[PDB]
């Protein structure tokens, strides 16, 4: 009943940029956070950043200062992630998760961003 | 024969200690100590204290003790070209007393509302909150929503301030009768405690500046034994050596220590203007500086032990719960930290009274400086009755703060705290320091210190007064003039016109000094160099 | 930052028996630990937060205990669909970090 849509697969030349989408439906999008996770080919999960729908804030990870710029489009309940200055190893599967303020868990996830390089 | 002397030697010491302690070392110092380098903040703090606070303090104390005058007319015996520094100090202190008294109003309203077996901000179920309630955790079965807020948060933003009624800084809504009567009572208290002078100030500080210490001590005793107190001290002492590489940590430490010692404000002059002729001012300045530093340190421990207790009872990482900077840290977070503990009534009462008196003593010091400076500047028609012209400045400051008592006064008081203080006071302090250090003659000042105490200071104090402190002050003001800040409060951003008005207010006090040297030429006709050579050297005593 | 290490990826316990797995935390945490599942190829799903409070919508088979440094993720006699990977998450500090995870063989 609460489904979240994203983009699909894209094989892109190294050095280009990709804009990831994240649809929200089922729960009030303007009530919980919108984070992203970085997971390599069958490897561990790694947090990317944080997004607030009210003011478009971003408390990014110190290890991803410029690797990903994050914006939010509250009109379409969507939040983009400007992925610039990409390399080969940064072609990892990502997710769009809902998260309430300070229990910090991820209730509902997406379908996986099969980004190939 | 027109001057006076304190009752004893401890009275002036306690008065200057009370001037050196405010809400700064209570909330701004620990948040800075955590955010700006963690436990590794103390070393740059001590460095900037030795190099930026103690020199200014010693210099102003010695000059005020020798010359025996305020901060307006004291340049007639030092360097009359910078007499506008006095009026700049007067209007600066007017701004400061107008924005500061609102904090004491908030605190005393909290006090008068904290007389009930059940604190009105413990449970959200009242006749003012909304459906966005979220009780204190006590469990892990609740999902906190971005729109959801703590009960004390909505209490502070909906009952004591009514801030949601404010639709922006363009409008004000209306004055609150509660806070109006509260600040009127506090103003009457200030006047009836400041009417006579230092003879009553030295007696009222005995309970005004000493009572906060016992409250802080009992709060430390309560906090340092609760389960979770260790995490607080660990976070307060966990260093981060990478932070000191960035200039931001150093300039923030410099600003914190300069605002905690608060020199260049024109009150040390008035205080030392009543001290004995040859009292050990060096010992006085050193003791006051070390007492202020130790007070800031123990207050950091006091706040962070209860912050760690709350972070263990709630979720951890105090950095997240210590989100905002300002009085909201005490009025919301520490408020819940006190309310959720047993014996909440008495503890909240003593904490509110401690904050109240930590505001009152600083207000007393500032108003003393102002009235003494103006009485020394205009002793012809005034200075015969001291009870007059004090009601004048008190009523003026009350009617000025009236604009802050509105339902949306938090934004304007934070603006006045952020822009009207820093740049104006820093330029005034650096200018008076370079005046009493480069124009009056540092060799003359050292000979004067010798004539007063009995031994001239070493070359270290000389180079600190001539080289270290001026470079320190100009470095601070240049760092502040390097990054224009865009601050916010309670999900509300500040528009650009608000920034322009803050710049104007923060500059309407530095433009106060050139008009004096401009009027110096019209009334006294002649060549420019004559007036320059007449205003660079002092006249007869 | 915050590193949450645990056993290797191959080391696990087969079906029918009790399966207890821990995840070593760098610093000390009160209860801010959470576990997840992810079938190979699919998206990770939430299991339990606060290391003891199961989220609404999971069967009673799942269990969570342990606090401070040692956190027990106890499962026993998995079904034909409980087989998945299990990482350890926390809520201590920004940036939050996950763990290595462990398989479930057989
Ligand atoms: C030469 C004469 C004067 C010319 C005019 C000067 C006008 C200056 C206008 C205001 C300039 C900036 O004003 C100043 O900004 C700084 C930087 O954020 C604020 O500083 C604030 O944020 C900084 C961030 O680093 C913290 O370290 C600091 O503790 C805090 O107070 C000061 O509180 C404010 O006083
Ligand atoms: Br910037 C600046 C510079 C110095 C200070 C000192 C230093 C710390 N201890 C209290 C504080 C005194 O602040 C005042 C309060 C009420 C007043 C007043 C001044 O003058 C009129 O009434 C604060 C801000
Ligand atoms: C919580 O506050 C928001 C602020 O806009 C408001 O829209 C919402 O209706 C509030 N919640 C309830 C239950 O009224
Ligand atoms: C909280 O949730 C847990 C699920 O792990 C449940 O056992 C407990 O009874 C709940 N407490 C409540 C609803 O008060």
């Amino acid at each position: 009943e609460v489904q979240l849509q994203q983009s699909g697969p894209e094989l892109v030349k190294p050095g280009a940029s990709v804009k990831i989408s994240c649809k929200a439906s089922g729960y009030t999008f303007t009530d919980y956070y919108m984070n992203w996770v970085k997971q390599s080919h069958g490897k561990s999960l790694e947090w990317i950043g944080n997004i607030n729908p009210n003011n478009g804030g971003t408390s990014y990870n110190q290890k991803f200062k410029g690797k990903a710029t994050l914006t939010v489009d509250k009109s379409s309940t969507t939040a983009y992630m400007e992925l610039r200055s990409l390399t080969s190893e940064d072609s990892a599967v990502y997710y769009c998760t809902r998260s309430p303020v300070r229990p910090y868990y991820f209730d509902y996830w997406g379908q996986g961003t099969t980004l190939t390089v | 024969g027109e001057r006076e002397t304190w009752g004893k030697k401890v009275d002036f010491l306690l008065s200057v200690i009370g001037y050196a302690v405010d809400l700064g070392n209570v909330w701004r110092f620990p948040y800075i100590c955590y955010q700006n380098g963690g436990g590794a903040f103390l070393l740059p703090y001590t460095i900037m204290a030795i190099f930026g606070g103690i020199p200014l303090f010693y210099m102003e104390l010695a000059l005020g003790q020798y010359h025996r005058n305020g901060c307006i007319s004291i340049w007639r015996k030092i360097c009359p070209i910078f007499k506008g520094i006095g009026y700049a100090i007067c209007i600066i202190a007017f701004y400061i007393a107008s924005y500061y008294n609102t904090i004491m109003a908030w605190a005393l309203y909290y006090l008068i509302s904290s007389f009930t077996d059940q604190l009105p901000w413990t449970s959200c179920k009242n006749s003012w909150n909304t459906g966005n309630c979220t009780n204190y955790f006590s469990e892990d079965n609740i999902t906190w929503t971005l729109h959801s807020t703590s009960p004390a948060e909505e209490f502070y933003t909906r009952h004591v301030l009514q801030i949601h009624r404010s639709k922006g800084l363009q409008d004000l809504g209306g004055i609150s009768w509660q806070l109006a009567l509260c600040i009127m009572l506090i103003f009457t208290v200030i006047y009836f405690s400041i009417w006579k002078g230092v003879k009553t100030s030295g007696k009222v500080v005995w309970v005004t500046a000493t009572f906060p210490y016992i409250i802080l001590s009992v709060l430390l005793v309560r906090g340092a034994t609760l389960p979770g107190a260790w995490r607080g001290v660990l976070f307060y002492l966990k260093p981060n050596w990478q932070k000191l590489l960035e200039t931001g940590v150093w300039i923030d430490a410099a600003a914190q220590i300069f605002f905690s010692l608060g020199p260049g404000f024109g009150v040390l002059l008035a205080f030392a203007s009543y001290n004995k002729f040859n009292n050990n001012c060096y010992q006085d300045a050193l003791v006051t500086s070390v007492v202020n530093c130790m007070t800031s340190f123990v207050s950091g421990f006091v706040i962070f032990t209860v912050l760690g207790y709350m972070a263990e009872m709630r979720n951890e990482d105090v950095s997240e719960v210590a989100k905002d900077a300002g009085p909201s840290l005490l009025f919301i977070t520490y408020a819940e930290a006190i309310a959720n503990m047993p014996a909440s009534t008495f503890f909240a009462i003593i904490f509110f009274l401690m904050l109240i008196t930590l505001g009152l003593d600083s207000t007393f010091a500032g108003l003393e400086g102002v009235i003494t400076a103006v009485l020394d500047e205009f002793p012809h028609v005034w200075a015969k009755r001291r009870e007059r012209f004090v009601l004048a400045v008190v009523i003026t400051c009350f009617f000025g703060s009236l604009v802050t008592l509105t339902f949306g006064g938090a934004y304007v008081v934070k603006l006045l705290e952020e822009y009207a203080t820093g740049p104006a006071v820093l330029t005034v302090a650096l200018i008076e320091a370079v005046a009493v250090s480069w124009f009056y003659g540092i060799t003359q000042f050292c000979r004067d210190v010798k004539e007063m105490l009995g031994f001239s200071p070493g070359w270290f104090w000389r180079i600190c007064w001539v080289a270290i402190s001026p470079l320190f002050l100009l470095f601070i003001i240049c760092s502040f003039l390097m990054s224009p800040p865009q601050l916010r409060l309670f999900q509300y951003n500040y528009p650009y016109w608000s920034i322009i008005l803050g710049y104007c207010i923060g500059t309407s006090s530095f433009i106060c000094i050139p008009t004096y040297i401009a009027y110096r030429l019209i009334i006294t006709p002649g060549t420019f160099k004559e007036r320059i050579i007449k205003s660079i050297t002092p006249e007869t005593p | 930052d915050i590193v949450m290490t645990q056993s290797h990826k191959f080391m696990s316990t087969s079906v029918g028996d009790r399966v207890s797995i821990t995840c070593k935390a760098s610093q000390d945490v009160s209860t801010a630990v959470a576990w997840y599942q992810q079938k190979p190829g699919q998206s990770p799903k939430l299991l339990i937060y606060s290391a003891s409070y199961r989220y609404t919508g999971v069967p009673d088979r799942f269990t969570g205990s342990g606090s401070g440094t040692d956190f027990t993720f106890t499962i026993s006699s998995v079904q034909a669909e409980d087989l998945a990977v299990y990482y350890c998450q926390q809520h201590y500090s920004i940036p939050r970090t996950f763990g290595g995870g462990t398989k479930l063989e057989i």
